[PDB]
């Protein structure tokens, strides 16, 4: 205090102004909604991005009901996920996209590997990670019209050997949704939300809003004690 | 003669239960956290008010044991002012925490841009200022009068009956009714709104609410019931200590406050160590 | 095809280039590291702390 | 970088006036500013100081209570307001830019000044010389002196050297007694020790003649020398 | 059978290299230094604490004057501190938030940063404008950027997840040289104190020594069991120490083409994140996942002078050029200075 010169005092004042600006930016940066986007190759995620009115990481922004949404798409990164996944440890939610009409298509050079089983493996690997033990997932099922058109001549037994039901759209779709939700190994600390997308279904953005609200409320119930 | 033993036992238990917990909470928050968001500040203020209440007990134990007031007019007035201020501060900190939890669920985005350090500190300062203002009528009522041969005691001398009724009714209204109604309404609304949240929570988050309500009521209700009864008998034209009812009321107004010295020993457990909202459950050196 | 042939040829060439290098025994390197460590010891401000009057960090 | 002052003219005794300075070409809101004054035929005299963020203001002993300094950040303007003007307020005023962080160079860019014509623990600085005859290609040495000790306890020594050429405005040469400013030939040097300091020039050229000033920045107020007029 | 013959020749050359490396071993370093007295117990205190970051911290670098620091965090901020008075000298906002590395120019005029956008950004500190500007953006990599180190005001070297390293000329913005040969991702590199060679560590559990002017691989080192997370280089220029995800550190020598010692303990089963040496090369400091960093005697391989005092993983640590202080950062968003 009394052992400082004038120049030292000016330096101190400059440092204090820098601190104040940092604090203001930090307060502003914590009221955004950060979503991480995922889904296997050619699984309708491009259509999902297009519908909601929106190399390295690709980032997208939008604003709905006075809320700022930032979506991160990291599909181009061809490296190992165990080197950059922990950078996303504190996101609000994970959006996952799959395609309903890929249960009888050959994926790789081997004809045995079909696409639906690959999507199931990817979902299993994401859901039960060690850096996402209490992060919620929002699940989108795409191309339902094509699936309904295809099931007339294509039986679902081609991919699920143990299926012992009818050959109608509703029961098959319910079976697929149940077979996906039966992979959550952390049923007490995590929740899964499921939707059936459609072209004219603008509701698929409103759905997202709804899920986010629940998440926010839960987090509040952990700030003010009570949990 | 049973009153002295009862009050001594109650105050000894209250001290032995409520000193270490508040001391540990204050030490941990002040000297072992590298950062404190909001809730830590309010638990710290609750611990400070609890210690301020609990630290003026030895004088009252001395007055109960030696049978005389050996601390003088200044000591009596200072002790009573300190106790009043700290009790009011503790009660209204409880009420503020209740309202905060209610707002965190009624509007989840409005409270994102409001719940911050600056307004927390402004609210705390306002609460403490109001607590200082409210305990005033205790600093101009308690005097000192000789008791027997060489015996003296300090006690309130109400110049009339209207003054006694005013003080008692004002204390009862401003110290139990409004905080209780606010807490009840807030937690009822929380429990009603949670019913449509479609995530699984109801294992031990309904127990804490009921414990809070019951702990508040069981400790602060009898004293204010007696307050209202005495005020009613005063407004009826009767006189304090006149007859059987007055004696039984005046004899029942020396143990209830020793019971209210107990709610300052359960707040640290009920707001910092209880599992629901484990702020300090994980970090304990008690093993 | 022949791309694998070219890749294997590159690997063989790199291995051949590495194989022709002069070497010294481990004891010499041990002695050299020992000498460099022992010849600058007195000027290490962490191995041997300095009096609290010369410390810029107090 | 460009500072332009305006507001000068003729003022009768008493009265009041307001000087302004417009900045362009740099981040005006990160710099502190000074107002400095020069008499018609005397040395430089400091006037006022404002800092970045407006959280500090300083005046001089002979002006405090009469002058007022202010800044406008969104529009990048600086203002001085003077009232009750006496006959000792006839001079030319300059606006000076200054920035303070570890390793910066303050007092680096000076304005062009505007004229105004009206119809003790401070450190004293002494320019021991008033004129020197020299010839081109030689070497020159000038020295000045203080009263207190300019060397602080952290190791700095706050002495500044400026040049003013005929018909121009001052131009920083040396800051903190040994550090050469950016854009200055390497034939200038500064040295010395407590209370006695020396500037040195080697192999003079033309356009290198004028008046040299030595200033201190150890504490407020800031005090100038009287100047040495090197001649050729 | 041309491919089979080429593979057989490769195996024969590998066996010849192994035989050459086998015949040069006489005595382990722990035998030549059995008469060295231990350095005793080493205790350090926290002199300063630097606060202001609001997220995890991924990199820091020391200036050559031993007075200034730069640090990068995932809140999108790069901060330059004065470490004697704990004053802030500069604060710079980045364009991409996912930063992973830092570098500070040896002169003092420039800083650099990169990350998950496949770009290296270079910033100019000393302008005529008072602010800091973006001077250059270097593009041409296809995977994330994990390290970068200046050589002078004009040349820089970077490492990416493509398995490739690159040497760039800043003025034109063009890749002057490319270094290829790793199979997995490259995670770190360390220059030499003459700017003539450098070393690189990769996720295929290997290290490579490269010559800069020629532009080709010169030597390779193996021996770990998992990927390598950090690499450092001995002061005299003839050794370097690595830290992998095995809970082990190791020392390799260029001239003998061998391995010297391993530093590991049975109670440590986590991964190392960063290593560094001391001025005389008598103390190897290493950060760990246990939330604290250890100090190892470097010639006897027996010490842990724990620098406890962090609440999360230690990301980065460094030592000044004069050698009086040590700095550590971590995922709890605090920096600490010790001596
Ligand atoms: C469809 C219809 C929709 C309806 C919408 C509303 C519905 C339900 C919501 C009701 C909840 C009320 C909102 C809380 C206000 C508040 O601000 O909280 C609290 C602020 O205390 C106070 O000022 C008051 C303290 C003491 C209470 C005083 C109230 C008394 C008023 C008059 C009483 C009259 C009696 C009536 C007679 C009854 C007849 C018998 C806790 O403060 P604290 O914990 O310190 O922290 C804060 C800061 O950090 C941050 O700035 C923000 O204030 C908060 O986020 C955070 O609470
Ligand atoms: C023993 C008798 C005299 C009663 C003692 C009264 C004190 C116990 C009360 C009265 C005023 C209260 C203070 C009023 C204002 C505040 C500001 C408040 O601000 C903060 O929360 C600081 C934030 C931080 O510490 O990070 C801290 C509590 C404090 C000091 C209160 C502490 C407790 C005080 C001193
Ligand atoms: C006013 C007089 C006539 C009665 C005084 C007693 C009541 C004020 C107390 C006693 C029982 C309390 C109730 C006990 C149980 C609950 C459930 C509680 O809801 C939850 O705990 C939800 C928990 C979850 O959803 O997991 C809401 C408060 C409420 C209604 C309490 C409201 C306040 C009550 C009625
Ligand atoms: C049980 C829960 C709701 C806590 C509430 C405690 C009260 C119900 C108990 C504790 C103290 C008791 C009192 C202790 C002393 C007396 C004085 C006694 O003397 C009289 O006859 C006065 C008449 C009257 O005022 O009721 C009447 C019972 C009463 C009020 C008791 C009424 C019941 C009280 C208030
Ligand atoms: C909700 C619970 C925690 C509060 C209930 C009050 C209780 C703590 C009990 C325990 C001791 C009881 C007291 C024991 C002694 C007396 C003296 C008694 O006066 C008599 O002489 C009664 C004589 C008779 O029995 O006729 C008046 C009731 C009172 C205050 C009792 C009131 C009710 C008290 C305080
Ligand atoms: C938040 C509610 C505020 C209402 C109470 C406030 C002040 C009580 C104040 O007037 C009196 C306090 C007395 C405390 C202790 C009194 C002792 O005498 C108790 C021992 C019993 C005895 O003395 O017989």
């Amino acid at each position: 205090g009394c052992t400082l010169s004038a120049e030292d005092k000016a330096a101190v004042e400059r440092s204090k102004m820098i601190d104040r600006n940092l604090r203001e930016d930090g307060e502003k940066a914590a009221r955004e909604v950060k979503l991480l986007l995922l889904g296997a190759g050619e699984s309708g995620k491009n259509t999902i991005v297009k519908q909601m009115k929106i190399t390295g990481i690709v980032e997208t922004h939008f604003t709905f009901k006075d809320l700022h949404f930032k979506m991160f798409d990291v599909g181009a990164q061809r490296s190992e996920r165990k080197k950059w996944i922990h950078c996303f440890e504190g996101v609000t939610a994970i959006i996952f996209c799959v395609a309903l009409s890929d249960y009888d298509l050959v994926l790789a050079e081997d004809e045995e590997m079909n696409r639906m089983h690959a999507s199931m493996k990817l979902f299993d690997s994401i859901c039960n990670n060690k850096w996402f033990t209490d992060t919620s997932i929002i699940l989108f099922l795409n191309k339902k019209d094509l699936f309904e058109e295809k099931i007339k001549k294509s039986p679902l037994t081609i991919c699920y050997p143990e299926y012992a039901g009818s050959n109608t759209y509703e029961e098959a779709a319910a079976y697929i949704q149940c077979q996906f939700e039966d992979l959550n190994k952390r049923k007490d600390t995590k929740e899964i939300y499921t939707h059936f997308t459609c072209s004219t279904d603008t509701k698929n953005v409103q759905f997202v809003f709804d899920a986010v609200t629940d998440v926010i409320i839960k987090n509040n119930l952990k700030d003010c004690g009570l949990f | 003669e049973f009153i002295s033993l009862l009050a001594i036992i109650l105050l000894s238990v209250a001290l032995a239960v409520g000193l270490p917990g508040n001391s540990f909470v204050v030490w941990s928050i002040l000297k072992r956290m590298q950062k404190r968001s909001v809730t830590a500040l309010m638990v710290l203020n609750l611990a400070l008010a609890d210690l301020a209440v609990l630290l003026t007990a030895p004088f009252f134990l001395h007055f109960l044991a030696q049978g005389t007031w050996s601390f003088g007019l200044a000591g009596c007035r200072l002790c009573h002012y300190v106790c009043g201020v700290s009790m009011y501060a503790s009660v209204w900190l409880i009420t503020a925490m209740s309202l905060d939890r209610s707002l965190a669920v009624a509007r989840p985005f409005v409270s994102q841009k409001l719940r911050t350090k600056a307004m927390a500190r402004r609210v705390l300062a306002g609460i403490w200022v109001l607590s200082f203002l409210l305990a005033t009528p205790v600093l101009a009522y308690r005097t000192v009068v000789p008791w027997k041969t060489n015996m003296s005691l300090c006690f309130p001398r109400y110049p009339s009956e209207g003054h006694r009724a005013f003080h008692l009714i004002f204390e009862a209204v401003t110290g139990f009714l409004l905080p209780f109604l606010i807490v009840v309404a807030s937690y009822s609304d929380i429990g009603r709104r949670l019913q449509a949240r479609r995530f699984r929570r109801s294992r031990r988050t309904g127990r804490l609410v009921v414990l809070i309500i019951l702990t508040f009521a069981a400790f602060w209700l009898p004293y204010h019931v007696v307050n209202l009864a005495e005020a009613g008998r005063a407004l009826a034209g009767q006189a304090a200590g006149l007859g059987l009812v007055g004696k039984r009321l005046s004899l029942a107004r020396n143990v209830l406050i020793a019971l209210a010295f107990l709610s300052s020993s359960v707040n640290p457990v009920l707001y910092a160590f209880a599992g629901g909202g484990l702020l300090r459950s994980a970090g304990v050196g008690f093993v | 095809n022949t791309a694998s042939i070219a890749q294997a040829r590159k690997l063989v060439e790199q291995l051949k280039m590495e194989a022709n290098i002069d070497r010294i025994k481990v004891s010499k390197a041990a002695a050299d590291l020992m000498a460099y460590c022992e010849a600058h010891a007195k000027e290490d401000p962490l191995l041997t702390p300095v009096p609290a009057s010369e410390n810029p960090f107090r | 970088v460009q500072l332009v002052e305006s507001g000068g003219g003729l003022v009768q005794p008493g009265g009041s006036r307001k000087l302004s300075c417009s900045a362009s070409g740099f981040a005006f809101s990160s710099f502190g500013m000074h107002w400095v004054r020069q008499a018609p035929e005397k040395g430089l005299e400091w006037v006022a100081y404002i800092s970045s963020g407006s959280g500090t203001i300083y005046y001089a002993d002979t002006v405090k209570g009469r002058f007022t300094i202010s800044r406008d950040d969104p529009k990048n303007t600086l203002f001085l307001q003077m009232t009750s003007l006496r006959s000792e307020d006839t001079a030319m005023y300059y606006c000076v830019r200054s920035i303070y962080y570890y390793g910066s160079s303050p007092f680096d860019f000076w304005g062009q000044g505007t004229t105004l014509t009206v119809s003790s623990a401070d450190i004293v600085m002494t320019q021991a010389t008033s004129s020197v005859p020299v010839t081109p290609g030689e070497s020159v040495s000038i020295s000045c002196r203080s009263s207190k000790s300019l060397l602080h306890s952290n190791g700095n020594t706050y002495l500044y050297w400026f040049l003013q050429r005929p018909g121009q405005s001052p131009q920083l040469l040396i800051y903190r007694m040994s550090n050469l400013a950016s854009g200055v030939p390497d034939r200038f040097s500064g040295s010395g020790s407590g209370t006695a300091f020396t500037l040195t020039i080697s192999r003079l050229e033309a356009e290198d003649v004028g008046v040299y000033y030595c200033m201190q920045h150890l504490e407020y107020p800031l005090t100038f020398g009287a100047g040495t007029k090197l001649e050729l | 059978s041309e491919l089979d013959q080429l593979r057989q020749e490769a195996e024969q050359l590998k066996n010849q290299i192994r035989d050459a490396r086998k015949a040069c071993a006489d005595a382990t370093l722990s035998q030549i230094t059995n008469n060295i007295d231990p350095v005793g117990r080493i205790q350090m205190r926290t002199r300063r604490t630097l606060r202001g970051h609001l997220a995890k911290i991924y990199a820091m670098h020391w200036g050559t004057d031993s007075r200034l620091l730069v640090s990068a965090s995932q809140d999108g901020k790069l901060i330059i501190w004065d470490s004697y008075t704990t004053n802030k000298v500069h604060a710079i906002p980045l364009r991409s938030s996912w930063v992973m590395t830092c570098a500070y120019a040896p002169s003092g005029n420039y800083v650099a940063c990169g990350g998950l956008d496949n770009i290296c950004s270079i910033y100019n500190l000393k302008t005529r404008e008072g602010n800091v500007r973006v001077s250059r953006e270097l593009a041409g990599h296809t995977g994330y950027l994990s390290c970068c180190r200046f050589l002078d005001d004009n040349q820089i070297v970077t490492s990416s997840g493509d398995t490739t390293c690159a040497l760039w000329d800043i003025e034109t913005g063009q890749q002057t040289t490319t270094f290829t040969g790793h199979t997995g991702d490259v995670m770190s590199l360390s220059l030499a104190p003459d700017t003539r060679l450098f070393v690189s560590g990769a996720c295929d559990a290997s290290a490579k020594l490269w010559d800069v002017r020629e532009g080709m691989c010169r030597q390779t080192f193996t021996g770990h069991e998992s990927d390598i997370n950090a690499i450092c280089f001995f002061p005299n220029g003839n050794a370097f120490a690595t830290g992998s995800d095995d809970a082990t550190c190791r020392l390799f020598d260029l001239r003998a083409d061998q391995e010297l010692m391993t530093y590991s303990h049975d109670n440590i089963i986590c991964g190392i994140t960063s290593v560094s040496f001391s001025k005389s090369g008598r103390l190897l400091l290493a950060g760990y996942d246990d939330f604290n960093c250890n100090v190892w005697d470097a010639l006897k391989a027996d010490r842990a002078g724990v620098l406890a005092g962090h609440d999360n993983r230690v990301s980065c640590l460094g030592v000044t050029d004069d050698g009086m202080a040590v700095a550590t950062g971590s995922w709890d968003s605090f920096l600490k200075i010790w001596n």
